[PDB]
């Protein structure tokens, strides 16, 4: 449970997956395109 | 004679002598709407 499992696609361990699931982030890509911001205006995105 | 009015906050039907042009969209332009001037890109909106 504390070491990565070769079978699963993830490179993390099970407990690490749980930990990463327990914290919510606004965005993870660090990439927001001008076309994306201009075209989803109705959303009023904080990052935009 | 005393003239009173309001500016750049509501509909207007009195204007100075100026020539209107066509509408350009999806392009960075200088714009002037009823006297409010600026620079930006104009797109169609879903707001009512």
């Amino acid at each position: 449970q504390i070491l990565p499992d070769p079978l699963k696609p993830t490179k993390r361990s099970f407990i690490e997956d749980l930990l990463f699931n327990k914290v919510t982030l606004a965005d993870a890509g660090f990439m927001k395109q001008y076309g994306e911001c201009l075209g989803d205006i109705n959303a009023r995105d904080l990052i935009c | 004679v005393v003239l009173s009015f309001e500016l750049l906050n509501a509909p207007a039907t009195v204007c100075g002598p100026k020539l209107s042009t066509d509408l350009i969209k999806n392009q960075c332009v200088n714009f002037n709407f009823n006297g409010l001037t600026g620079t930006g890109v104009l797109t169609p909106s879903s707001k009512r």
